[PDB]
């Protein structure tokens, strides 16, 4: 904006930090006074008084709470004072709180208040309630504090089911916490790093409350922390609009106004000041200024001012003194005690024969700590972190019972112990910062809480608190603790690292961004209020009364010192920011920005071990360390051994760091004080630092410094070298006998050979002999198998399985164990490949298969390396080479059909008024593709195989053979085949205008239901399907004559063979060269394809004639197609896609400002996001609306009938949007203002791109990757569907080119070249899917034995490549009998996996038959797998309950994706349901199904979509249920197939068999089914017997409505049954008895069944079923479509004689209420 | 006279400063040079990829001596030309004069089809005649290995030339066959040493195709750190993977767990 100037932050920087005293004077309360005494002064302060109960103030007992909030304050009878004030604003308001009071008054309370608010706005009526509806954060400035408020709300909220825990120590993959807990207790920095790494598959969007406890640290150096945390919060809810409740709890200090607004705290309701009178017991204040200057007179003088003041309350009250180390703790502790028996003063410590003399004693003799044991008699003790933990507790226990008189611990007692004292005395205000490199002062934190504890609640009167420090720290402390110290800002040291954050998480995109996320920050209220503190003049605050300009130099400074270190790229014109890889690691792993700067200097491939470590020397974490004089000996004495050498001198710091890191990972203990705390912040901070240079190297390919690196943060965590033996990783092991292994040089690759009695003999031992033996299978080893998969000669996909070699055991592994993947090149260079692989806990004992692909050249190289590493364990890895001196490469694809220059042939020549009449409207003449091939398909019946890229106009071509067929005879039957059914659907609607609508043919698509699809197939002459739904039909050719009397076969997309759904598509088409060539004369097949290299091999398998096959390369496109494909570096997912946002807008402006522009994107949340982006980019250029080329007020009669918040918004701005989420209409609303001009960008999802009647300009893929619900892992775009999207930059008669962009991660941009430019190779994958078609056959009679088998297999595209690529099926020869042994065990395995599974029969090895079990799973298109345990879980006795938990477990529903935000939502369904469930598991894919199939019959509407899913698992439900008809109808069980024949029609009306046969009708009321109150009204039958002029009276509905009511009962099954038993005399048991049936209908055949809630049309089925009462005993069942007058004949045996009474059952599998009984008497004699 | 100071004794250890010239090796890649025309055809052209030679120049030390055996075969149709294909590295350990190989020779599957073509070793300076140690090294391996032709094996030397790498290779003739099998003194001029022992082979550098390296399958190469543990008659195999640099961690193991005693 307006001219800039840039500022030295580090000069508006408060250095004192924490120490910084805003106030220059200080008042301090009446009765202070100061005395005089040895070169040292003391101030004395009163204990102040309680102000009297003023207002209305009455301590609120619990029972006066709502009752919901009650359970959380067992133990309290009554609130206190300042509780009391706060429970109306904290249970009953949502409002921004800010409490401030002096610690110990009780803040904790009142935001447990706001805890339990939150947690009832969520609650159930069981009881237990939804705990997957909300999210609460805790922010707690200490470890300490944070673990005991765990446990501490953990047991208070016990009681409501609610999970509170700490996070763990690093979590990238174990954060399994975070969606079971509810209640997260976390630190500033904790939380604040989680935020960064913005991927949402985080839980973070369920947060509803944030607790800042302690929220004056903003006066820390901390405290920018808490700014970041708040600005990212709240700003965040404006960019959302969805409420999250801030509670702020701070002690009673200056500036709380601001830290109010700040917080957006309305002062008027959310502010609460309580000044340190409302402490519960009142400080007696003692401050100490000791003036002496020397270090050693003032060391004994402080040591003669505590032991004066210790005298002072020896006896009468107990002393807590805190020191800042944990060895001057005995120290002190020692020079006191000591020195009283200079003076003879022990004795009135303790009372002699007392009764607290001899448990100090005793306890003291089994204490374990001879530091303690040596104190503890005499009345003293110690605390510290770095000791035992139960004896902690044996100190807290006994100074709790008044028994210990002086206690001497540090900071970690007062923060995470509720330990209070009568007289706190803090020895000394000097504590040694390590990250300042020298001694400074406490942080105000620790004072404020160590002089918290002084005075109990419980037993004290009074409190005294002395504190001792410097005369010049007094004005200090004087402040602090008497509500004087001014609460400031921090912030503007962090600024850069802190922006920088904003940046990487798209929160701030431009300067504009910054300065409004700026405003947020603590630093901006207090810049407000306070110029003068921050560098501001008036000159300046009034000339920009908001600080606007202000704000923009600091962004505009910390974006240079951002984009001068690589981190952010600034263009100071445009303001805009770039983020950068670089610049997101330095974000997602904590560190400051001119660290990263230094190892994007250093950092080289080339590196060492000894430069690694100086480069990790230099990091600016260790600016402030210095070499002090005192510690350059001991250094020297290392330096001359290290194993790392060091090639600066000692003076300089960075040796220092160098050989502090590694004495660390040697467990050195050294004696330099400064050393050991150096030595700790360096190492504490190494982990995080060397796992961002680890992954700065590994996504650079940098092979070997990225195991140095790895390594390295291995050796950091386990402290160990890796020459050391790795049995020492193992604690429990001792270190005993690592070295008595370690002296003995011999490889630990070894001991795997050896058993337990000889390990020990190695080692001389013949004690532990199973010991190490156990411990050596326990250490992670993998196997790692691999099968060369060759694609071309240049690409290589490589199938990797990796088998575990050890044992699992929580105790050691915990529930999962990280793997890093790594392909290496030959020379061991460079990464071709690598990702991230886990071994869960659940899967520690089967295979894992991994697929990636490398590139390779024609020199083929030695060999490739995988390395499986792993990312915890030292010395962990297996190396497995893959050698390709035996790699059988293909051959180079031919070259392709060459486009002949034609002249373009004009509509005329087809020669035919009718057919001429659908083309010439269109266009004047057909493309170069369709003139060549017009005589081949136009005037030929041979095979024709025409290849062409996507957009070539393939589909008139297969128009060609359709026109033809229909001349020859006018009367053709043509069966056109897609892979896709949203190309079905598109291709059904074109072809219905073309055929249908003008020439008056039958235009049909099959709808996957048997009872519709083989009529549609005999009255049609054009059959539109999908493979499947073709393989059904298909499949029972021999017995249907509509199946084998095709005239024309037309495949299209065929080039999907290789895909996931390829071998179904396969085995139809080799079905049809089948049934051609045995039945009398051939059926003609024409294939269509995306370019295809070895096009000549489906040529082959299709038989299509040489000059008949056109196989075109994507260079001969009839519109040019311009593809650019650019690299994107960023491996994070959603980092690399906000780095694709602003170049996706400027593709849009260079390659086609005008024309319409499409844009996919990954997901449907990405679809309006981009949207939103694409806009306001076009808006900060100042160019908005340039995108809608129609007036803005002729879009309302589109733009109100929708649905949706900013499609709205976008719409008016000339941007729409696809994806799933919107309904059918406002899809053709988007897609219908696309195609006519108005709106010109629309932004869909990559799951549409098959979908879309539109097509554009240019095309935009932004990123080819999606996210598995599944597997929790991103999914690269299947090659098919970006060639379909590449199709849509596709406008002949519009646009003489077509342009697309494709946005993609740098490791797939050269994977895209060779498979786009040049056409692509497809292969088969039907060896792996050979089960269930080879049942198919064996059903068929097809195959009979297994030569027929062998016969099979050669129809087949899996055969025709097993010659041309032999090594992607693993084979090692194109030999003849190689192949035969192949085909055979294909044979033999698919063969016995059937029998096996009871589908078909095996005679004398050879023979092959198949099985009532095998017959059932062909018929219905089956898993072999589903119908197996279709009689393991069936009985006798099942009934409505078993058959929905047995169907439900079907592989078909393995499929359809998991959500677990939905978890509670079938918590509850599986209660809703009336029916009783017993097992746990709901993510179980079949689970989640049986809940969601008695959701459709509970009529339970809305499932947003998830509506879809149970559509889709309508679609395999009937033929299922169907199955166990016949699977239960075959064993002679009764009950259970009566019950499921009548299942069948209670999915088809999503009903019951309780509720009433009324709720069919349309327009009928779950309610006023009982307004039949005792009409006699619960048939349908009787809906009609009464008069019409009567009948609309009671229903109380339309005129409209009851006409869909009349549809239904004129569709009713009707009918009159007639049953005869065939000479009913002459009956002997064991001859033939047959009893026929006769069903007449009325009229009907008016349409198909009535059913408005299943997706399918179907068609009435019957079953005739005799049985025996309830014996379960089925003795006959019959299926039967009847159309009118039908007969029935049914066969049995006659069991024995006497007089058995049978029956008859007439059911349906659509319409309830119908099911017919007669009953009848046989005579048998 | 003094008895008037105090000077404590400080350790510096002799690989400090050669394992800080050793990260420095890979700038001498990009400057390989070989010799050539000075009467030195023989019948027989190596050819040597550079990316195993580059990798092997890095994994050595500037003044102890390493060693790896070559390995290879000749193209299609021309006996003439020998490309090299591997290069084995084995248990050694050496001085700035010669190496210290076992007795056993590579022993494979995957050489089996490959013919040994000599072996190549790094030189601490640039000599214009060939070592005699390494004519009696080369020599008695002969002896001892009928596998090894004296006209179709030769001695590679890398020479440590200021900035770049020198490379020159020799071959034995049947007087210095016989001269280096007997030799005793290994001195820098033993006696019936002549220059009458070697001639000169040629080498030409290519980047058409690439080699690969063999190391031992349990242990690495590298013993300079671990002389006692090896032995003359240490048998050994080898597995598909490439060396390990000269000082890294698992070649000095004594470095690491004798500073992390107290
Ligand atoms: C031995 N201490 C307790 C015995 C019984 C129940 C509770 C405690 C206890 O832990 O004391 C806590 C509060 O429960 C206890 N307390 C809180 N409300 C009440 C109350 N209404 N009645 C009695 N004690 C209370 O005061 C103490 C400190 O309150 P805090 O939250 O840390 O204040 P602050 O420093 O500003 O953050
Ligand atoms: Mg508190
Ligand atoms: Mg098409």
């Amino acid at each position: 904006l307006a001219p800039r100037q840039v500022l030295d932050l580090e000069d508006l920087v408060f250095t004192q930090g924490s120490h910084f005293m805003a106030n220059k004077r200080c008042q301090l309360p009446d009765g202070s006074f100061r005395r005089q005494r040895k070169g040292y002064e003391e101030v004395h302060v009163p204990a102040l008084k309680p102000k009297p109960f003023g207002s209305e103030e009455q301590l609120l007992p619990v029972e006066k709470l709502p009752k919901y909030a009650q359970a959380g304050f067992e133990g309290f009878k009554t609130l206190n004072r300042i509780q009391s004030k706060l429970y109306r604003a904290a249970l009953e308001t949502d409002e921004n709180l800010l409490l401030c009071a002096p610690t110990g008054a009780g803040k904790t309370n009142v935001a447990l208040m706001c805890m339990l608010r939150e947690i009832g706005k969520h609650i159930n009526m069981d009881g237990t309630i939804n705990v997957d509806d909300f999210k609460i954060i805790y922010i707690a400035p200490m470890r300490s504090l944070v673990q005991e408020m765990v446990g501490s709300f953990g047991k208070r909220l016990a009681t409501y089911g609610i999970t509170v825990a700490e996070l763990t120590g690093d979590h990238q993959l174990c954060k399994e916490e975070i969606s079971a807990t509810q209640i997260i207790v976390c630190t500033p920095e904790k939380w604040d790093i989680i935020t960064r790494k913005g991927g949402e598959r985080t839980y973070t969007q369920l947060v509803r409350l944030i607790i800042l406890d302690e929220i004056h640290l903003l006066h820390d150096d901390r405290g920018p922390v808490l700014e970041a945390l708040v600005a990212r919060a709240i700003r965040n809810i404006e960019m959302t609009q969805e409420d999250v409740r801030l509670i702020g709890l701070s002690a009673t200090l200056p500036n709380y106004e601001d830290v109010a607004t700040f917080l957006r705290v309305d002062p008027a309701k959310g502010l609460f000041y309580f000044d340190n009178s409302f402490r519960p017991v009142p400080l007696e204040q003692t401050y100490v200024g000791i003036t002496e200057k020397k270090a050693i007179k003032r060391f004994q003088i402080m040591n003669e001012i505590v032991y004066e003041k210790i005298m002072e309350h020896a006896g009468k009250n107990q002393v807590l003194v805190f020191v800042h180390s944990r060895k001057e703790t005995g120290k002190t502790a020692r020079a006191i005690r000591d020195m009283c028996l200079e003076k003879d003063t022990l004795g009135l410590f303790l009372r002699e024969g007392s009764a607290s003399t001899e448990v100090l004693r005793t306890e003291a003799e089994q204490c374990k700590n001879l530091e303690l044991k040596d104190l503890l008699p005499y009345g003293f003790a110690i605390h510290h972190a770095g000791m035992t933990r139960v004896d902690r507790t044996l100190v807290e226990d006994l100074f709790a019972d008044k028994h210990i008189q002086v206690l001497v611990s540090t900071a970690t007692l007062a923060w995470g112990v509720n330990l209070p004292a009568h007289t706190v005395i803090i020895k000394g205000t000097q504590v040694y910062s390590p990250e300042k490199g020298r001694w400074t002062e406490l942080g105000a934190l620790d004072i404020l809480q160590m002089l918290g504890r002084a005075g109990r609640p419980q037993y004290d009167t009074k409190g005294e608190g002395i504190l001792i420090t410097s005369h010049g720290e007094l004005q200090y402390y004087l402040s602090l603790l008497n509500q004087q110290l001014p609460i400031e800002s921090q912030m503007v040291s962090k600024l850069p690292d802190m922006l920088n954050a904003e940046i990487v998480l798209g929160n701030v995109q431009n300067a504009k961004d910054a300065v409004n996320w700026l405003g947020y920050a603590y630093l901006y209220i207090r810049m407000l209020r306070s110029p003068t503190l921050y560098g501001i003049s008036h000159d300046d605050l009034k000339g920009d009364p908001l600080l606007d300009q202000r704000r923009l130099d600091l962004v505009h400074t910390a974006a240079l010192m951002l984009d001068k270190n690589n981190l952010v790229k600034y263009d100071k014109k445009t303001g805009n920011f770039q983020v950068t890889e670089l610049g997101r690691i330095a974000s997602h792993y904590y560190i400051t920005n001119d660290t990263v700067q230094t190892y994007n200097q250093l950092l080289k491939p080339t590196l060492s071990e000894i430069e690694l470590f100086r480069v990790f020397s230099l990091s600016s974490e260790f600016k402030n360390i210095t070499v002090r004089e005192e510690e350059k000996l001991e250094l020297q004495k290392l330096l001359e051994r290290v194993p790392i050498p060091v090639k600066e001198s000692i003076e300089e710091p960075s040796a220092k760091i160098n050989v502090l890191l590694q004495a660390f990972i040697s467990q050195l203990k050294l004696e330099g004080f400064a050393l050991m705390a150096d030595m700790v912040y360096v190492t504490q901070s190494a982990g995080r630092l060397m796992r961002a240079i680890f992954e700065i190297v590994l996504n650079r390919g940098w092979a070997q410094l990225t195991d140095k690196t790895l390594n390295l943060c291995k050796m950091i965590d386990k402290r160990m070298w890796q020459s050391m033996c790795p049995l020492r990783q193992f604690r429990k092991l001792p270190e005993e006998v690592v070295k008595k292994i370690e002296k003995k040089n011999f490889p630990f690759e070894r001991l795997y050979d050896l058993n337990h009695n000889e390990i020990g003999e190695l080692i001389r031992m013949p004690k532990m002999g199973k010991t190490i033996h156990k411990y050596v299978h326990l250490f992670p080893k993998l196997e790692l198998s691999v099968h060369l998969q060759p694609i071309t000669r240049s690409t290589l996909k490589v199938e990797l399985t990796i088998t575990p070699d050890f044992q699992w055991d929580e105790k050691v592994h915990g529930s999962s164990e990280a793997f890093w993947i790594l392909v290496e090149d030959v020379d061991s260079e460079v990464i071709l490949h690598h990702e991230y692989f886990l071994l869960k806990a659940k899967y520690a004992q089967d295979e894992h298969l991994i697929t990636f692909f490398v590139p390779v050249f024609e020199p083929l190289p030695p060999q490739y390396f995988i390395r499986v590493v792993s990312d915890r364990w030292l010395s962990c890895e297996t190396q497995l080479p893959v050698s390709f001196r035996h790699l059988i490469l293909p051959e180079k694809y031919p070259p392709p059909t060459e486009l002949l220059d034609l002249q373009p042939l004009p509509v005329s020549a087809l020669r035919n008024s009718a057919f001429e009449s659908l083309y010439q409207d269109k266009f004047p003449f057909f493309n170069p593709i369709q003139t060549q091939v017009f005589n081949t398909v136009y005037n030929s019946d041979d095979n024709v195989f025409v290849g062409a890229p996507t957009g070539s106009g393939k589909t008139i071509c297969a128009e060609f053979a359709i026109l033809r067929m229909l001349l020859q005879s006018s009367e053709g039957r043509c069966v056109y085949i897609t892979p896709m059914e949203a190309l079905a659907e598109q291709v059904y609607m074109d072809w219905y205008e073309k055929f249908q609508d003008r020439l008056n043919k039958k235009v049909v698509l099959l709808t996957g239901e048997t009872s519709t699809d083989l009529k549609l197939l005999g009255k049609g002459n054009i059959i539109i399907s999908t493979p499947e739904k073709w393989d059904i039909l298909s499949r029972r050719w021999k017995q249907r004559k509509n199946v084998q009397n095709i005239n024309l076969f037309v495949v299209d997309e065929v080039h999907l063979i290789g895909g996931e759904n390829g071998p179904v598509l396969e085995v139809i088409c080799s079905r049809m060269r089948y049934i051609s060539s045995q039945i009398e004369r051939p059926i003609r097949i024409v294939a269509l394809s995306s370019s295809l290299s070895n096009a000549k091999d489906v040529a082959h398998w299709l038989g299509c004639s040489a000059t008949s096959t056109f196989n075109f390369h994507p260079n001969v496109r009839p519109v040019p197609l311009e593809l650019h494909i650019q690299g994107f570096n960023i491996s994070h997912t959603q980092t690399r896609l906000l780095s694709m946002a602003k170049p996706v807008y400027h593709a849009i402006t260079k390659h086609s400002p005008k024309k319409p522009v499409i844009v996919f994107v990954p997901s449907r949340k990405q679809t309006r996001l981009t949207a939103i982006d694409i806009l306001t980019t076009c808006a900060a250029d100042i160019q908005r609306q340039r995108f809608l080329h129609c007036t803005e007020k002729d879009l309302i009669p589109y733009l109100e009938k929708l649905s949706d918040s900013t499609l709205k918004e976008t719409l008016l701005n000339g941007v729409g949007y696809l994806h799933e989420g919107l309904s059918p209409m406002e899809r053709r609303l988007v897609e219908q203002l696309f195609s006519s001009g108005a709106i010109q960008v629309v932004v869909a999802s990559r799951s549409l791109c098959w979908g879309m009647n539109v097509a554009a300009h240019l095309v935009i893929i932004m990123d080819t990757q999606y996210y598995n619900g599944k597997i929790h892992a991103y999914v690269d775009y299947p090659i098919y569907d970006v060639l379909q999207m590449v199709g849509h930059a596709n406008r002949p008669l519009q646009d003489d080119e077509g342009r697309c962009v494709i946005m993609c991660q740098g490791s797939k941009k050269d994977f895209f070249k060779k498979f786009l430019y040049e056409p692509l190779p497809v292969e088969s994958h039907l060896d792996h899917c050979m089960h269930d078609h080879f049942n198919a056959e064996i059903v068929t009679k097809t195959i009979e034995n297994k030569q027929d088998a062998v016969d099979y297999l050669t129809w087949t595209f899996l055969y025709r490549r097993m010659t041309q690529n032999p090594n992607y099926y693993n084979l090692q020869g194109i030999s003849h009998r190689h192949l035969s042994d192949h085909l055979s065990e294909l044979v033999e395995q698919t063969l016995s996996d059937l029998e096996q599974s009871k589908c078909i029969s095996i005679e004398d090895e050879m023979d092959v038959a198949p099985l009532n079990l095998g017959m059932i799973a062909a018929y219905y298109y089956i898993n072999y797998t589903t119908i197996e345990l279709f009689s393991m879980s069936l009985n006798a006795k099942t009934k409505v309950r078993g058959l929905i938990e047995i169907i439900s477990n079907a592989a078909e529903y393995e499929n359809i994706p998991i959500r677990h935000h939905e978890d509670n939502l079938l918590r509850q369904l599986a209660q809703k349901v009336p029916h009783k469930l017993n097992n746990p598991k709901f993510n179980d894919p079949h689970v989640k199904t049986n809940l969601l199939l008695q959701a459709h019959l509970s009529r339970m509407q809305l499932s947003a979509e998830l509506q879809s899913d149970t559509e889709e698992i309508l679609s395999k439900a009937i033929r299922l249920i169907q199955a166990c008809v016949d699977v239960l109808s075959s064993n002679g069980w009764l009950s259970p197939a009566l019950a499921a024949m009548e299942l069948a029609q209670m999915v088809t009306q999503a009903m019951w068999s309780k509720d009433s046969y009324l709720k069919q009708l349309p327009h009928f009321t779950s309610e006023h089914i009982k307004r039949c109150t005792d009409k006699g009204v619960e048939s349908v039958f009787d809906i009609m017997e009464m008069e019409d002029e009567e009948r609309n009276a009671l229903l109380q509905l339309t005129d409209s409505q009851i006409a869909d009511v009349a549809r239904f009962c004129n569709r009713y099954p009707n009918i009159e049954l007639s049953y005869e038993v065939v000479d009913k005399d002459s009956i002997r048991s064991g001859g033939p008895v047959v009893v026929l049936v006769q069903l007449e209908r009325e009229e009907e055949v008016t349409g198909p069944v009535i059913a408005p809630l299943f997706p399918q049309k179907r068609e009435e089925g019957w079953w005739v079923v005799i049985g025996d009462a309830k014996s379960n005993s089925l003795i006959s069942i019959k299926r039967l479509t009847l159309q009118q007058k039908a007969k029935v004949k049914l066969d049995f045996v006659a069991p024995a004689t006497g007089a058995h009474n049978y029956t008859l059952y007439f059911m349906s599998d659509a319409y309830m209420g119908c099911d017919q009984e007669y009953k009848f008497s046989v005579d048998v004699k | 006279p003094l008895g008037s100071m105090t000077q404590t004794f400080s350790s510096k250890t002799e690989w400090r400063v050669r394992a800080i010239s050793a990260a420095n090796l890979h700038l001498r890649t990009n400057h390989i040079y070989v010799s050539s025309d000075d009467i030195k055809e023989t019948g027989y052209t190596y050819i040597l990829p550079k990316n195993v030679l580059k990798k092997f120049i890095c994994i050595s030390d500037l003044r102890a001596q390493i060693a790896g055996y070559l390995y290879g075969v000749s193209p299609p149709d021309n006996p003439q030309v020998k490309e090299i294909r591997c290069i084995v590295m084995v248990p050694q350990w050496g001085t700035h004069q010669t190496v210290h190989l076992p007795g056993q020779l590579p022993q494979h599957e995957y050489l089996k089809e490959m013919e040994p073509l000599g072996w190549i070793h790094t030189q601490p300076n640039e000599s214009p005649q060939l070592s005699p140690q390494d004519v009696t090294t080369h020599a008695k391996i002969m002896a001892d290995n009928p596998s090894w032709d004296g006209e179709k094996t030769i001695i590679i030397t890398c020479s440590f030339t200021p900035g770049s790498c020198t490379l020159t290779a020799y071959k034995l003739t049947p007087s210095g066959y016989e001269w280096g099998r007997q030799n005793t003194d290994k001195g820098n001029n033993p006696k019936g040493y002549l220059p009458s022992h070697y001639e000169r082979v040629q080498m030409l550098l290519s980047d058409r195709f690439l080699g690969f390296f063999m190391v031992p399958a349990q242990s690495s190469w590298n013993y300079n750190f671990m002389g006692v543990r090896h032995d003359p008659n240490m048998k050994y195999e080898l597995q598909l993977a490439n060396p390990k640099e000269f000082y890294h961690e698992v070649h000095r193991p004594s470095h690491f767990l004798n500073f992390a005693l107290l």
